[PDB]
RNA sequence: GCUCAGGGAGGACAGAAACCUCCCGUGGAGCAGAAGGGCAAAAGCUCGCUUGAUCUUGAUUUUCAGUACGAAUACAGACCGU
RNA sequence: GUCUACGGCCAUACCACCCUGAACGCGCCCGAUCUCGUCUGAUCUCGGAAGCUAAGCAGGGUCGGGCCUGGUUAGUACUUGGAUGGGAGACCGCCUGGGAAUACCGGGUGCUGUAGGCU
């Protein structure tokens, strides 16, 4: 069949990048995260006490308890039976950020910042994401030159 | 003209014996620098088992002692009288710290005894220049300069220039 | 002939380091297990207090891990030392000491925590660890970064760390690498380790150099003679020094000169100045070769 | 505290090979083994003394029927080493 | 304008050659008398300034290499879905979305938080 392993076929999945081999920067280190955050699990070579599964590569999580090294997240694994919020722990080195939560949170603050503004006025503010609608009718200027008449081309034997 | 910051000067003085052989003649080898230096020198030992020479792992079969100072300058004034002022363009090296082997240490003035032999040695004169602590010190290591590297053809020309001695080619 | 080393492959394929690792200044992976801090701390300022010695000045400075860089709330140095009245011993055990003491009595100053912890004044040598009294609430405490030095037995970075303990920085530390202790009998003499503090030694062979020749005294001690200050006043003058760190342990900033405002670096050369350096030398490259040929 | 594979210049015995320093050296050496990932003021080399391979309770993961066994993860509490 | 110390992002910062540097400032260097470990102050540590910007360091060019970034390669190779689509097979095209990587040619040779100084 096939052979059962915790690091097996991973020669490129959490190997090394390209000139990023041995000296690790610290801005992950000496920073640190609240309790409930939104946090993607990305491999890593360098480390090999606490490692995450070949099978946790990209899931996306929350932290339920923040310990010393090896701090705990909820992930939502979905295995062939059904889909279950498991609570694993990882260290710091396997924690990356997301924009989409702070652009959310920044979306939700101007609007509502939006909300509080022009009450006294009284008027309907556009909140929700419209989606694209089709183009505007407009006028197509031109002057001086013309459009020129394109002719295909004949074939030629390319080697 | 000149720094004198940029005096040219001897650092030290490599004397290494291999007599290729353990035991009485590593000893008599070692008394010979014990009464000529007067300190104690470092051995060395073989790297693996070789049936041609003789020799096994973890054997001492050479020794060596590193002179600096004034008896490093008598020595090599020693070995300038024994060797009547000329040297070789092979002995020099292409760096510019260069060696250069003799036969017996009668002709150095030490009085010959019969118990322990002939035992010669290298003179492997090692020059300077004022500022080579950045290239081995704790904090910063890197590069010295171009300028303030010492060539081969420098370094000739000064010993020609101080010591007075000839060049022979070949 | 043999094979080139700097091959173009190994030009694209050479990593490069940190800068200050290129530069061989800061130590990584000594200076992450000094700046580790538990997650549970919950944005907890780290203070330390680091030593760095120069061939006279000893500079003291007191930092704080930051995302955008350990800001500096305090440094203490060694040149301020003969505005306070210091003329003659810049760079010793005593100098250390006296640095040390002034940088945590300004700390304990700038906190407001002045009259607590009033510190030894009679300074003996005698171990003496800081608690946490009541009614006041906790004193500040640090950490020790010593940097790339070797701690032997004696050295003015352990002087420096005496001098914060005595002032009210609670930094651990053992006895071992002090002056005055013994290496092989292995007891730490608190005589012996005054004779260190006050300077005895030093001031023993400037005698002995007073008694044997004048030529090496000066040599050793030029501008020393020229402070005109005796053995027999070098202790007075430690005396003084600590009485001038007690009365005014704040330091004002120096009023600057104003700039006359002159680039004193090279300004960048432009893409139309390097075309203009190399098509005059392409044109004249041809018409010298035509006049010389 | 240091740096290796391998290579250049040399030296009475001494040569392709016994020993020495001068010049570099992303790893082409080594890290116990077949293999893979990874390692340069190190995880390689040498030193001082040590045995945290110590004891008592849990939770969780890997195959899994979310069942055992083996392995691993930081936490809870004292006690030692440099 | 610029230096030192503590630092983050880590080659637009890397390797070599050449040239210029007022002041602060970093360093070269003299010895071992003490603590210190070594044959030797060669390393570490300690006691200091006779001399110096020579070296170190700062800045800028190399019709420099490398690196970063655009065009080119190129709607080219490829690819989701569908068909009494073709072809003896081999293989190829159509409706529909998406869309490359070289070689080659243009531009550049770090941003930068705090504290302490020079002008």
């Amino acid at each position: 069949t096939n052979t059962k392993g915790k690091r097996r076929g991973t020669r490129y999945m959490f190997s090394r990048p390209f000139r990023k081999h041995g000296v690790v920067p610290l801005a992950t280190y000496m920073r640190i995260y609240k309790k409930g955050d939104i946090v993607d699990i990305k491999g890593m070579g360098t480390v090999q006490k606490g490692m995450p599964h070949k099978c946790y590569h990209g899931k996306t999580g929350r932290v339920y308890n923040v310990t010393q090294h090896a701090v705990g997240i909820v992930v939502n694994k979905q295995v062939k039976g059904k889909i279950l919020a498991k609570r694993i722990n990882v260290r710091i080195e396997h924690i990356k950020h997301s924009k989409s939560r702070d652009s959310f949170l920044k979306r939700v603050k101007e609007n509502d910042q939006k909300k509080k503004e022009a009450k006294e006025k009284g008027t309907w503010v556009q909140l929700k994401r419209q989606p694209a609608p089709p183009r505007e009718a407009h006028f197509v200027r031109t002057n001086g030159k013309e459009p020129e008449l394109l002719e295909p081309i004949p074939y030629e034997f390319m080697a | 003209k000149e720094n004198p910051m940029r005096e040219l000067r001897i650092r030290k003085l490599c004397l290494n014996i291999c007599v290729g052989e353990s035991g009485d003649r590593l000893t008599r080898a070692a008394k010979v620098l014990e009464q000529l230096t007067g300190q104690t020198p470092v051995f060395s030992k073989a790297r693996y088992t070789v049936r041609s020479f003789g020799i096994r792992r973890n054997e001492k079969i050479a020794v060596h002692c590193t002179v600096r100072g004034a008896k490093a300058e008598e020595i090599l004034e020693k070995g300038l009288k024994v060797r009547e002022y000329e040297l070789r363009k092979n002995n020099f090296s292409d760096t510019g710290n260069f060696g250069f082997g003799i036969q017996e240490h009668i002709d150095l003035g030490i009085k010959y005894d019969p118990s322990i032999g002939i035992y010669g040695l290298d003179f492997y004169v090692v020059l300077g220049r004022p500022g080579f602590s950045i290239a081995d010190k704790k904090r910063r290591t890197g590069c010295i300069g171009a300028k303030h590297r010492i060539s081969k053809e420098e370094a000739m020309r000064w010993f020609q220039q101080k010591y007075d001695g000839i060049i022979l080619p070949g | 002939f043999v094979k080139v080393v700097k091959n173009k492959a190994y030009f694209k394929r050479y990593q490069v380091k940190f800068r200050r690792r290129r530069e061989g200044k800061t130590d990584y992976y000594a200076r992450k297990r000094l700046v580790i801090q538990d997650k549970n701390k919950y944005n907890t300022p780290k203070y330390r207090m680091i030593v760095r010695v120069t061939n006279r000045d000893i500079i003291c400075q007191i930092a704080y891990a930051r995302i955008e860089g350990d800001m500096i709330v305090c440094a203490a140095y060694a040149h301020e030392l003969p505005k306070y009245g210091v003329k003659v011993g810049l760079t010793n055990y005593a100098a250390a000491y006296c640095t040390g003491l002034l940088l945590a009595r300004r700390l304990l100053n700038r906190f407001g925590m002045d009259k607590i912890y009033e510190g030894q004044v009679e300074v003996t040598g005698d171990e003496y660890n800081v608690e946490s009294i009541d009614g006041q609430p906790g004193a500040f405490t640090c950490y020790l970064d010593a940097g790339l030095a070797r701690t032997t037995t004696g050295n003015k970075v352990f002087g420096a760390l005496k001098g914060a303990v005595d002032g009210g920085l609670s930094i651990p530390h053992s006895t071992k690498r002090f002056p005055g202790y013994d290496s092989e009998s292995k007891e730490f003499n608190a005589e012996v380790h005054r004779k260190h503090i006050m300077g005895q030694n030093v001031a023993d062979y400037m005698r002995y150099l007073m008694e044997e020749d004048e030529d090496a005294y000066k040599k050793q001690f030029s501008q020393y003679i020229k402070n005109n200050v005796t053995p027999d006043m070098m202790e007075e003058m430690y005396k003084k020094a600590h009485a001038a760190i007690r009365e005014n342990p704040v330091y004002e900033k120096k009023p600057k000169r104003e700039v006359k405002k002159k680039r004193w670096n090279r300004p960048k050369m432009s893409l139309a100045q390097k075309k203009d350096r190399v098509a005059q030398k392409k044109a004249s490259f041809l018409r010298a070769q035509e006049r010389a040929a």
